[PDB]
């Protein structure tokens, strides 16, 4: 519910943005680039997941 | 001079020049000699480069042909504020002053 | 009890020779960092020159 | 700052060849990340928690020798700008392992001063830590709470205390 | 800082730091450590006079 | 263990990538450490079962729901389930222990009647190996082979004392070398190739560990063993001798060093290549009665890869590496 | 910083007058070419050839030139990989000793002097069976017996 | 004597250097220099002062505590220079290397002092730049930097000024000749082992060493002079 | 502070028992893959750890038998048992940061060695000290 | 399984072993840690923290640190000795440090 929807799916396409630069580019310096955009999308996943859990079991009830 | 080697060099003209095969041991250059040692602005660094070095030299527009073979004489004279250079760093192949470090 | 400027090991003065530690006396010292951290900008003018230094 | 060099360790070993590292670097690296993680972080935080918690869990007002306390956490901070001074030298900081094996570290097997700035860092965290283990000791040998026996104490500063 | 860069010659042979890091640490040392001398020396007094007046 | 591993899918999954392994305490190891992946396996579920019924069972929200009320049973001590749980770890250990005593044992036992011993001495950063003594069977000569060099070594034992005279470690010069062995069959590892060193199949084998510089470690995966190699080894009461009962089959198997040296720690890696019994003959007369012929030359006389197969060298140059190509063609 | 990929301590060659040619990967070496020429006026091409090509195709120094000049030199022994042919003036080469363990040769040189100067560069060219070697190599005079000599006025 | 020495000049060699130096001296693509024709003093300067083994790639080598002995070192010479020759060691008249009969041209026992003078003049014309007047040493660029002398024997000063270790020019001998050059070992002799007329020297780094001592701490004990005299209201 | 002093007695009599056992271990097992022989190095170690819990121990207890039933050991103490001055406490001090200070001056003159950083490190820590030591008790201002 | 020496022979100075000690000191410290920071904020502060960047903040390093330090038990007993500062593209592990070093990168 809410928010983890897009951001998930914004992620989705970054982390394929990032692991095609990978398997593009050789072994090189732009390869470790290419990781750091890969594991920025695997962290917006997980952003989203979390917002997801939080969602899911509130624990702070009172905005 | 060996190959990457350094020397200072003043100007010695030949009138007050007693060595060698010319030598008399009678005759008294010293004073003149030393009064161009102590010139303010005289002494230059002669270096002997290896070949291996001489060959990525970039020459100066104009000084073409100043050098002869390995050896080139530069200015012991800094371009800053006049310290004797002298730090000549063999391998790096920088000439530094003590001074302020140019 | 502590040696000071030693000049009997410096030689005399001639305009060819330097050490690798010849800095000024301690209360000249800023003068001479001075130097030492000015970034070499110089202007050139035609026939004329403003050094680093000024 | 010593998952930074975490971080650069892994970037290095994301390919084969060496990319932006050398030799050198990547044995400096991985040295150093293993230190400060060990004796920079655990035990100075260990010790922090321990003087946070440990006298309002046994209910006294304040450890039993502060002016020591303050100087643990000092002499713990220079050991640790002492031991990360390493970097500043041109050859850089120390270079084998964490546990430094000899002959490794021996004069003749590992020149250049920040392996002996290494020696000197741990050491003033070494006794960062002792100083302030005296004062968990003899907090709670001495200023326990009334009514507070050593078996209502909570498990925390038990394990404090051992 | 301009007294420690005119003897960076020293310090640098000495305590083993490179010489072209000792003249930019001069450098960049004179715009920044200023700043931070300022703000520690400020923060630190008001201290002081906060303790005289508690 | 003496009983193998479940196999299969399970088998891959509890190896979970260990090499199969060439010898037969190399087997024997692989197998102990399946059944204990077992065994920590199941551990692991069923304490991972506990935190899971924790997060979906033991909630707070379902007993308020169910009405159980503000608070649980609150029951703090069960003493007979304590001390049972507290006895369970206990036999744990303890029959682990027996088995890995069993399988520690007759790995280290030095009783296998060695055929061939060969000398090994590790060096920043390269590893030098030496023929030290062949059985009868595959010498040259059909007696046994002796492979100590007597002026080389000689020196070695000179070197002991008075340089004209420092002598500050126990009465021995500083820079001893007395307790390298010198053979007169040596391969010599450069950073232009990898050492090879060339052992037959089916015979027990000897290694001999030294090191001139600091500590080094020799490690072949396929053995699932590393022994660490010492200066002064008797100094160090480090023993400097171990024994394979045998290889059980033939092939390249790379092998390196598990003990941190010093910069070139990762550029320190050598093979070990098994080969025909017959062969080795070969190649051991081949060696012996030609010298100055390369190891290179002595493979090429086997008829197999004249440099190591299983690694190349690395790229001595610390530019070139950047694009991930830092292998040197041998050939 | 000073232990990076480019690091001032890697990058130096030995300290002496001679030149050198050829990578890791070539398959032959030459270390240490250099034109001697003696105050008395002998001169020849000190250098030394290492074989290591991987193919352990061992070749033979078919023959020496400076400028197109030649420069005599007899006996040299095939090399096989992992060898050195040193070449040097004999007077030089009398100096050192010949090892018995190692696949060291020795072998003497001399060249008629064209009129090379003291301080200049010349080319050299090297040519076995199997191919030529080009380098520039310098001419200077060889090293004096060290702490005999005294500075004389005239 | 010398065909023997040479073959534990090569077992050593195997066994420590050819990683950086390669089997046949030739060196290797970035680790380390070949050796054809350094000779015998080179090597005797490099392994007797400890600077080899390098364990590190550095600005610059290190002088350390030696990996070999006297007798090892002079093998391993012999090994290499049987791979080219070079300059020589400085034998005496009686075969062992020179120590204590390098200090001046017209050393008989003692220094003499016009050999000191000279010294002292050609130090200062070539040396003491990177070094400093009294050879205490002197920075460079990039970390690099010229050590203190007073670590070295005396064959290993000559070695020194003939090989030219790594950014150090050779000053062969018929530059510095073997009497300018015995000259300048006697002049840093004279000024390692002769204490200062003056006190205690504060290290003879010039004048940043006296100014740190006043002032900081001159400045210092005064100024708790006066609050002893004073008050602290 | 009765429990606390005997309670140190578990781990010195194992610590204990270990070294004995270990040493004849060492001593008498010719076990493969290990040389025989006595080790000093974690055996002398032992021991003196067993000396230190031992001398905590030992002394705790031989305090315990003088000091009386204090209310913070009493099972069943009151909070008025302790009304009273808890002692004396330091409220703020400037010299532990100058004696960290102090001995960071030294340890880096340890670690280049230049003799006069050594000196001049022990004459500051010990100054430190002093003033860490004669804080509550310097003169007042005479006059 | 490190305790057992039979077993220690292989894995000894591996990637198992690098993997192990981070399993147990970024459980027992940074976990933990973590923990009593959260725990004793409201006490150390008179304020609580912010409970959703909580959750976030534990999803990440539990999800990097799980797919950073899990794989490394495999390139340990594949014979990738710790230490090592460069490695062969024949050598086979080349792929599991990729996927150890994205997860590292979501970690930091
Ligand atoms: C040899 C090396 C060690 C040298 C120091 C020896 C320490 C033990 C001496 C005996 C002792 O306990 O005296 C306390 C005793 C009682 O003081 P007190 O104020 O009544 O104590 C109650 C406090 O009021 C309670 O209030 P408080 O907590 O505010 O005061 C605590 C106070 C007093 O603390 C105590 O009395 C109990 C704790 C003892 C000290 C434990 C810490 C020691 C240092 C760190 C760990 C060891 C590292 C080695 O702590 C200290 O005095 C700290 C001493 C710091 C020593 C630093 C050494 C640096 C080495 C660098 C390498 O001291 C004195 O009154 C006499 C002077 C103490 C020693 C002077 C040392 C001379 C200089 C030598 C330096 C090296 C050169
Ligand atoms: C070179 C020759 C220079 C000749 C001209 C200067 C003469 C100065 C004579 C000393 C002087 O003026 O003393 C009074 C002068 C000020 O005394 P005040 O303000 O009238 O009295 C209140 C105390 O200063 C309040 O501080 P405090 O005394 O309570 O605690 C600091 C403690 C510091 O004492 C220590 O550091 C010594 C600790 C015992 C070490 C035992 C082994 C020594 C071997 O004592 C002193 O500083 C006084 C004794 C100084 C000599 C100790 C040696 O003392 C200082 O300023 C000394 C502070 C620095 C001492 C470094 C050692
Ligand atoms: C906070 C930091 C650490 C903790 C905690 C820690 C816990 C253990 N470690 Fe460790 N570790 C080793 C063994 C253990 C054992 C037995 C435990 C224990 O705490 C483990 C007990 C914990 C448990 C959580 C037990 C399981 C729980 C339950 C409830 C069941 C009870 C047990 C049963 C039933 C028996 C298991 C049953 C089976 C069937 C298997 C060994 C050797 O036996 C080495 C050296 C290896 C080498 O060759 O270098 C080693 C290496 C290290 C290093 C090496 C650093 C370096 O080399 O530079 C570090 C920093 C480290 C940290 C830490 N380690 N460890
Ligand atoms: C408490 C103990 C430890 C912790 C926690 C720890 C965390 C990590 N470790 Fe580790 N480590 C490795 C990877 C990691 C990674 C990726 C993390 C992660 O936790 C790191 C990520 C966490 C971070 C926290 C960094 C993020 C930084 C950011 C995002 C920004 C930096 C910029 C600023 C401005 C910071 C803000 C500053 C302020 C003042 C606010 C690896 C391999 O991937 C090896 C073996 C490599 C080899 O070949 O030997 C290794 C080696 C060791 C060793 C052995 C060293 C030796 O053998 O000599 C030890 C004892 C150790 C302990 C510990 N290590 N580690
Ligand atoms: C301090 C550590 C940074 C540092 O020293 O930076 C120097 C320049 O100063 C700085 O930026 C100092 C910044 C101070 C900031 C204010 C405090 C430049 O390095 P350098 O001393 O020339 O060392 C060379 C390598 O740069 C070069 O890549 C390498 O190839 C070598 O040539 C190496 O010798
Ligand atoms: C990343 C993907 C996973 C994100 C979490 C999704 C599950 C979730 O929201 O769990 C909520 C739960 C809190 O407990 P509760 O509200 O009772 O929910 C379980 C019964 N409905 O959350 C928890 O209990 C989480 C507690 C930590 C679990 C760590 C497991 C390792
Ligand atoms: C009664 C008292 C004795 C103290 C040490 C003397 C120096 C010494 O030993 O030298 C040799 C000594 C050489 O080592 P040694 O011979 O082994 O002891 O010097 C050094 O090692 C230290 C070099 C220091 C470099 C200092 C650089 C310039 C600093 C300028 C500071 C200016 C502060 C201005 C403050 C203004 C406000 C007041
Ligand atoms: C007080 C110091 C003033 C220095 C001015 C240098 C101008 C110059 O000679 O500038 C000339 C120089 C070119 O300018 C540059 O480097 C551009 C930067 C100049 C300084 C900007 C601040
Ligand atoms: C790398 C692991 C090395 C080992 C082992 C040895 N040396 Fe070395 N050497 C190395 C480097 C990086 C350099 C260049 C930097 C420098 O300090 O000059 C050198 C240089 C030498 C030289 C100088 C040559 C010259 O022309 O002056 C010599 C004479 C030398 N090395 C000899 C030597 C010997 C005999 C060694 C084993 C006994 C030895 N070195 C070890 C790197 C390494
Ligand atoms: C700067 C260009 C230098 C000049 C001019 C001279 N030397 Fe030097 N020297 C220099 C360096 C960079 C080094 C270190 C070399 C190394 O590989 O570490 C040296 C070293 C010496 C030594 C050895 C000192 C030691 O502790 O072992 C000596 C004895 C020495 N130099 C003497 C010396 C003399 C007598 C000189 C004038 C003729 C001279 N050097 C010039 C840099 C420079
Ligand atoms: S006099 Fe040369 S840099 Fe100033
Ligand atoms: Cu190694
Ligand atoms: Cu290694
Ligand atoms: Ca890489």
């Amino acid at each position: 519910m809410g928010k983890s929807f897009a951001l998930l799916v914004l992620g989705a396409i970054i982390l394929a943005g990032g692991v095609w630069y990978t398997i593009e580019v050789g072994y090189s310096v732009m390869a470790i680039v290419a990781a750091l955009i890969m594991a920025a999308g695997g962290g917006i996943i997980t952003w989203g997941l979390a917002v997801a859990a939080d969602v899911n079991s509130p624990t702070s009830h009172k905005i | 001079l060996a190959a990457a080697s350094m020397e200072t060099v003043f100007p010695l003209p030949a009138e007050m020049v007693n060595d060698g095969a010319e030598y008399d041991p009678a005759k008294d250059v010293y004073e003149h000699q030393m009064h161009s040692v102590h010139g303010p602005r005289n002494a230059v660094m002669l270096i002997r480069l290896r070949t291996a070095d001489a060959e990525k030299v970039i020459e100066r527009e104009g000084q073409e042909s100043f050098h002869y073979g390995d050896y080139y004489a530069y200015s012991k004279i800094c371009t800053h504020i006049g310290c004797p250079t002298s730090l000549y760093e063999a391998q790096t192949n920088r000439i530094l002053c003590p001074c302020h470090q140019s | 009890v502590t040696t000071i400027n030693a000049i009997w090991n410096l030689g005399p003065y001639n305009p060819s020779q330097v050490s690798a530690g010849s800095q000024p006396d301690v209360y000249m010292l800023w003068t001479d960092g001075a130097a030492r951290v000015m970034p070499a900008w110089e202007l050139y003018l035609g026939n004329y020159t403003i050094p680093a230094v000024f | 700052l010593g998952g930074l060099m975490a971080l650069l360790i892994r970037a290095e070993l994301f390919t084969p060849g060496l990319q932006f590292l050398s030799n050198e670097q990547f044995n400096q690296l991985f040295t150093m990340h293993g230190t400060v993680m060990l004796l920079l972080y655990g035990t100075p935080i260990v010790w922090g928690f321990a003087n946070y918690v440990l006298p309002l869990q046994i209910g006294a007002p304040d450890v039993a020798f502060p002016r020591l306390n303050a100087f643990g956490f000092w002499i713990t901070t220079v050991g640790g700008v002492a031991m990360l001074t390493g970097f500043l030298t041109p050859g850089g900081a120390a270079d084998f392992g964490w546990t430094m094996y000899s002959p490794l570290s021996d004069a003749i097997h590992s020149p250049g001063l920040g392996s002996d700035m290494w020696i000197v860092g741990v050491g003033a965290t070494g006794i960062g830590s002792v100083a302030s283990a005296i004062n968990m000791l003899t907090t709670i040998l001495c200023l326990r709470a009334p009514g507070m026996t050593m078996f209502r104490m909570p498990i925390f500063t038990w394990n404090i205390f051992v | 800082l301009l007294t420690v860069s005119g003897g960076n010659d020293v310090y640098a042979m000495q305590f083993h730091v490179s010489l072209n890091a000792m003249t930019w640490i001069g450098r960049i040392g004179l715009i920044v450590g200023p700043a931070i001398a300022y703000f520690i020396t400020y923060r630190l007094c008001i201290g002081l006079q906060r303790s005289d007046r508690e | 263990c003496e009983v193998a591993p479940p196999g299969g899918v399970l088998g891959d999954f509890l190896r979970m990538g260990w090499p199969d392994g060439i010898t037969p305490e190399a087997v024997a190891m692989g197998n102990f450490w399946s059944w204990v992946w077992v065994a920590a396996w199941i551990i692991g579920i069923i304490m991972w079962g506990l935190f899971l019924t924790a997060i979906f069972a033991w909630g707070a929200k379902r007993a308020e729901k169910r009405g159980e009320g503000e608070f649980p049973k609150q029951l703090q001590y069960n003493v007979p389930l304590e001390l049972v749980l507290t006895i369970v770890p206990i036999i744990i250990v303890m029959v682990l222990f027996f088995f890995t005593v069993q399988t520690q044992d007759k790995v280290t036992a030095l009783d296998k009647n060695p055929e061939v011993t060969v000398d090994v001495t590790a060096y920043q950063w390269n590893w030098k190996f030496g023929y030290s003594e062949i059985d009868g069977s595959l010498a040259p000569g059909g007696q046994d082979y002796q492979g100590s060099d007597p002026e080389r070594q000689a020196a070695a034992e000179a070197s002991k004392k008075d340089p004209s005279g420092d002598n500050p470690i126990h009465g021995n010069s500083k820079s001893d070398v007395s307790y390298l062995e010198f053979n007169r069959i040596e391969t010599l590892g450069t950073t232009d190739e990898i050492p090879v060193m060339v052992l037959p199949v089916n015979t027990p084998i000897e290694f001999n560990l030294a090191s001139a510089d600091v500590a080094h470690s020799f490690w072949v995966p396929e053995f699932l063993f590393k022994r660490d190699a010492y200066a002064h080894p008797e100094a160090n009461k480090s023993q400097r001798v171990f024994q394979i009962e045998e290889i059980t089959e033939e092939g390249a198997f790379v092998g390196r060093c598990a003990e941190m040296c010093g910069t070139y720690h990762a550029m320190m890696n050598f093979e070990l290549r098994v080969v025909d019994r017959d062969s080795f003959a070969e190649y051991i007369s081949f060696r012996d009665s030609n010298p100055d012929a390369t190891n290179a030359q002595a493979l090429e006389h086997i008829g197999q890869a004249p440099y190591a197969t299983s690694t190349s060298p690395f790229v001595s140059d610390r530019t070139a590496t950047r694009d991930g190509e830092n292998t040197q063609s041998n050939a | 910083c000073s232990a990076g990929q480019i690091t001032q301590t890697s990058s130096q060659v030995a300290a002496v007058d001679g030149n050198q040619a050829g990578s890791a990967n070539d398959p032959v070496l030459v270390r240490d070419v250099t034109v001697h020429l003696t105050t008395d006026g002998e001169a020849g091409v000190k250098f030394t050839a290492i074989n290591q090509d991987t193919s352990h195709t061992s070749h033979t120094l078919e023959s020496v030139t400076v400028d197109g000049e030649e420069v005599e030199l007899d006996d040299a022994e095939p090399i096989e990989r992992n060898c050195s042919l040193v070449a040097d003036i004999q007077s030089e080469l009398d100096l050192i000793e010949e090892p018995e363990v190692g696949c060291i040769q020795h072998v003497a040189t001399s060249l008629e002097n064209p009129g090379f100067a003291y301080g200049g560069v010349v080319p050299v060219e090297f040519v076995f069976d199997t191919g030529a070697i080009t380098i520039d190599a310098t001419v200077s005079a060889p090293v004096l017996e060290s702490g005999v000599e005294n500075r004389e006025v005239g | 004597d010398d065909q023997a020495l040479i073959s534990e000049g090569k077992d050593l060699y195997d066994v420590a250097c050819i990683t950086c130096h390669g089997v046949n001296l030739q060196g290797v693509e970035d680790r380390g220099p070949s050796l054809v024709g350094v000779g015998e003093g080179a090597v005797y300067f490099q392994v007797h002062s400890g600077r080899m083994p390098i364990l590190r790639n550095e600005a610059q080598a290190e002088r350390k505590a030696p990996r070999y002995t006297e007798a090892q070192t002079l093998a391993i010479a012999a090994y290499v220079a049987a791979n080219g020759g070079g300059p020589g060691l400085v034998y005496n008249e009686d075969g062992t290397l020179a120590m204590e009969e390098l200090r001046g041209e017209n050393y008989d026992g003692q220094i003499t002092s016009a050999d000191v003078a000279r010294g002292g003049d050609l130090f200062r014309l070539n040396c003491a730049s990177c070094h400093n007047f009294t050879g205490r040493g002197g920075a460079l660029s990039s970390g690099k930097y010229a050590p203190n002398l007073d670590a070295a024997n005396e064959q290993e000063i000559y070695q020194a000024m003939l090989t030219g270790p790594q950014n150090m020019p050779k000053f062969s001998d018929r530059q510095l000749s073997a009497d300018e050059k015995k000259d300048i070992i006697a002049f840093i002799k004279s000024t390692k082992e002769t204490p200062s007329p003056g006190g205690y020297s504060l290290g003879s780094l010039g004048p940043v060493a006296e100014g740190l001592f006043m002032w900081v701490f001159g400045i210092l004990v005064l100024v708790a002079a006066a609050m002893w005299i004073g008050s602290r209201s | 502070m009765k429990s606390s002093a005997k309670l140190m007695y578990g781990p010195t009599v194992f610590m204990a028992a270990m070294a004995v056992i270990y040493i004849f271990a060492t001593m008498h097992v010719s076990d493969g893959g290990s040389v025989k022989g006595v080790e000093w190095v974690g055996s002398v170690a032992l021991v003196l750890s067993a000396g230190l819990t031992l001398m905590l121990g030992v002394y705790l207890h031989f305090t315990e038998v003088r000091v009386d039933v204090l209310p913070e050991d009493w099972e069943e103490a009151e909070v008025a048992d302790k009304a009273g001055t808890l002692g004396f406490f330091s409220p703020s001090s400037i010299w532990p940061a100058a004696m960290s200070g102090a001995v960071g001056f030294l340890a880096f003159g340890v670690v280049y060695f230049h003799y006069w950083m050594i000196a001049v490190g022990l004459m500051l820590l010990i100054f430190t000290i002093t003033k860490l030591n004669l804080q509550y008790g310097v003169p007042k201002e005479k006059h | 399984m490190l305790a057992s020496p039979p077993l220690d022979f292989h894995l000894a100075d591996s990637y198992f072993l690098i993997a192990h000690f981070h399993y147990t000191l970024f459980g027992t410290v940074v976990f933990a840690s973590c923990a009593g920071v959260y725990f004793w904020f409201p006490k150390m502060t008179g304020r609580m923290m912010d409970e959703r960047l909580g959750k976030i903040h534990f999803w990440l390093t539990f999800v990097g640190f799980h797919g950073t330090f899990l794989i490394q038990h495999w390139v340990g007993n594949m014979g990738m000795p710790r230490r090592y500062a460069d490695y062969l593209d024949s050598d086979g592990f080349t792929i599991y440090n990729q996927i150890s070093t994205v997860f590292s990168f979501l970690l930091g």
